RNA sequence: ACGAGACUCUGGCAUGCUAACUAGUUACGCGACCCCGGUCGGCGUAACUUCUUAGAGGGACAAGUGGCGUUCAGCCACCCGAGAUUGAGCAAUAACAGGUCUGUGAUGCCCUUAGAUGUCCGGGGCUGCACGCGCGCUACACUGACUGGCUCAGCGUGUGCCUACCCUACGCCGGCAGGCGCGGGUAACCCGUUGAACCCCAUUCGUGAUGGGGAUCGGGGAUUGCAAUUAUUCCCCAUGAACGAGGAAUUCCCAGUAAGUGCGGGUCAUAAGCUUGCGUUGAUUAAGUCCCUGCCCUUUGUACACACCGCCCGU
RNA sequence: CACAUGUUCC
């Protein structure tokens, strides 16, 4: 349980993730119900952004003892074009242009051509 | 309880070290010049961002700003931290000097001077602070 | 025992046990030199004059 | 008539303001003449944008009282307009110069309050907050199970506070709650 | 780095833009009626987007001034202004033996599995009543009840793949519940211009357990369903009880807010005192404090750690 | 001015 919940954590670094919260919840070793919790990297939770930057997935696997909760949640890169992730950017994040590198002019000359 | 974050504050320096020329006092013409050279995903945060760069305006057309890299100020700065007066502070032609530190001098190789005039012992050894 | 004319002129603080009090520098319409502080009930602008059935007790700076 | 203003038929001027200790806690003239005692509201919104509303809509304001009679003001200025005419047709004069009377001689001035009780004295804006009060819940008991009805037992108090005959409720309340602050004072 | 913020939907202002024979207006032209004018959801027309509706945008930032503040973060005040804090949603780290195996073809494990704790059919119960408790409703009257008149809304829903079961105008019959015949609405169309109450005006009562109150209970009549007796509801008549402002105690709340007043949604064959929303009437009070109740930082004390609901001493 | 006590398999 401990080896392939990074086998799904690597998976996506390798596929250019922005954040995962992999928590993998039910009874591990015993009776007692315990929760896994492989926090990485950033990942948001509050927001209208989380309908679209993040995507939830919750499923269950069968077993002889017990049922165990897994929620797959990946937090989706941002792209302008929008092929990896959604268009809009981040409502925080405020992106500058730099200024264009003008030669300050000293002397008055004219340009007229035609 | 109008008090703005980092991002209203980090954002609007930006605003400022890079970008002076391109803008003026008054708030919504450079509220309609900041829409133009960066991307504020919101309006109301594009109402928030250059409410502070007119604020921090009023400061610097009033005295100088510790994080602000404005090319203008520095360069006045540059011109009176490269100054020189035509005399210096050590070409003095009457140089006091005490009346046991003209003894030191006896001893080693520069003992004999010129503009070296000497004055009068202080009387009485009164100098350090009454305790209580 | 006078019906004096106790003018507001500054508020210092609220006081009380629930802050149901306010203390206010009142000053007299009556002769303008001398002058005390008194807690004062309800809400309180500033100018304003007030009544006082006695004029000898005065509140302490909390 | 874009000079003066008639209340229904009731002249603006001539109300001298007794009491300079309640003058700017009484908006009743020049500044604050309207027709109805009825506005839109938002006077209750600040916290001092109750010093200049008229004290006419002020009662009529507290007079909404008690549950089934709340969001009624429709039904409370057809009681003081009704009672207006009650106080002139035993007076003779300005009746709204007997409310005047009234608001001045029903606000205690001293006032004890938990500190052991501290007598304190009040702010003119309590104090008519309190003298306000005061009759209007004294005839809400006049009028309650009684063949006087409440337009009367409105008009019937203040008359009897204009002039401190201590026969009104809102009188006698007003000297013990200053007595009982002269026992702690 | 997360949470707070930002963000979203809604609320308010833009006679500027875009257009509406299923939205409205303005005219013009008749019809009707009164003395050219007046009125009309009577009837057509071309110009319009004011109202209709919703699309883009635009608008508010402590922006300007004046105090105040390191003159920094900011706060108080004024003016211009439709706004100088609309409301909610989302909402972390760690935690509880919080709750649900009665939401499941989500399930480990256990009991049962044909004379079945599986399944269906009949009927009963879950409504049962010495008693205590919780959320509620209508009341205790004259600011009222009762009877005529007058007049104002805003949220929604409606013909079901199964499904055989809809929302409803109009025309009659009957005091009412209700019933019968036509027509339209899969809906900005028909219902519906949603003729709501409160209200307002004017009667009548007159401090009386009274014409306040409608509990209890008898008699008759209709709907739904195969079936209503333990009265499914519903109307009519008669019955008219407790209750006279609520002790000790305690709840909720600060702006279209409390409260009053109704209207839709859900459950629904029959069906709202509940609940979820809507509009309508419209405040008193307050712009404060740590007193209480708790809560968050900092220091400090700790013999506590299932953690003060702890621990522990002597007879 | 008064305000004592504790039930704990987990």
């Amino acid at each position: 349980v401990r080896r392939a919940c990074y086998g799904v954590l690597r998976f996506i670094m390798e596929s250019g993730a922005k954040g995962c919260e992999v928590v993998v919840s039910g009874k591990l070793r015993g009776q007692r119900a315990k929760s896994m919790k492989f926090v990485d990297g950033l990942m948001i939770h509050s927001g209208d952004p989380v309908n679209y930057y993040v995507d939830t997935a919750v499923r269950h696997v069968l077993l002889r003892q017990g049922v165990l909760g897994i929620k797959v949640k990946i937090m989706l890169p941002w792209d302008p074009s929008g092929k990896i992730g959604p268009k809009k950017p981040l409502p925080d994040h405020v992106s500058i242009v730099e200024p264009k590198d003008e030669i300050l002019p000293t002397t008055p000359i004219s340009e007229q051509k035609g | 309880g109008r008090v703005r974050t980092k991002t209203v504050k980090k954002a609007a320096r930006v605003i400022i070290e890079k970008y002076y020329t391109r803008l003026g006092n008054d708030f919504h013409t450079n509220k309609r010049v900041c829409e133009e050279i960066a991307i504020i995903p919101s309006k109301k945060l594009r109402n928030k961002i250059a409410g502070y760069v007119t604020h921090l305006m009023k400061r610097i057309q009033r005295g100088p700003v510790r994080g602000i890299s404005i090319k203008l100020q520095e360069e006045e700065r540059e011109r009176r931290d490269n100054y020189v007066p035509e005399v210096s502070a050590l070409d003095q032609e009457i140089i006091e000097v005490d009346p046991d530190t003209k003894e030191m001098l006896k001893l080693l190789d520069f003992g004999s001077l010129s503009n070296l005039q000497v004055t009068q012992p202080t009387v009485g050894m009164n100098f350090k602070t009454p305790r209580g | 025992q006078p019906i004096k004319l106790a003018r507001v002129t500054k508020v210092l603080g609220r006081t009380g046990s629930q802050g149901q009090c306010t203390q206010v520098r009142v000053e007299f319409m009556d002769d303008t030199s001398r002058s005390i502080i008194r807690n004062v009930k309800g809400p309180v602008r500033e100018g304003d004059v007030l009544t006082l059935l006695e004029s000898e007790r005065e509140a302490r700076r909390l | 008539t874009p000079d003066i203003k008639l209340f229904g038929k009731w002249s603006t001027d001539d109300v001298q303001i007794n009491d300079i200790s309640l003058q700017d806690y009484i908006a009743v003239k020049e500044k604050y003449a309207k027709y109805l005692p009825h506005s839109a509201g938002r006077y209750a919104a600040k916290r001092f944008r109750k010093a200049q509303c008229p004290i006419v809509e002020r009662l009529t304001n507290s007079m909404m009282m008690h549950g089934r009679n709340n969001g009624k003001k429709l039904m409370t200025v057809r009681i003081v307009k009704h009672a207006f005419e009650i106080i002139h047709l035993l007076t003779g004069e300005n009746p709204l110069q007997v409310l005047v009377n009234a608001i001045i001689n029903s606000g205690p001035r001293e006032d004890s309050t938990r500190i052991r009780r501290q007598a304190v004295d009040v702010s003119p804006l309590r104090r008519v907050n309190q003298a306000i009060w005061l009759l209007c819940t004294g005839a809400r008991e006049a009028a309650f199970r009684n063949i006087k009805t409440i337009a009367e037992c409105l008009a019937d108090e203040l008359i009897n506070a204009a002039k401190g005959s201590s026969n009104s409720y809102a009188i006698k309340k007003k000297d013990e709650l200053e007595r009982v602050a002269k026992s702690n004072r």
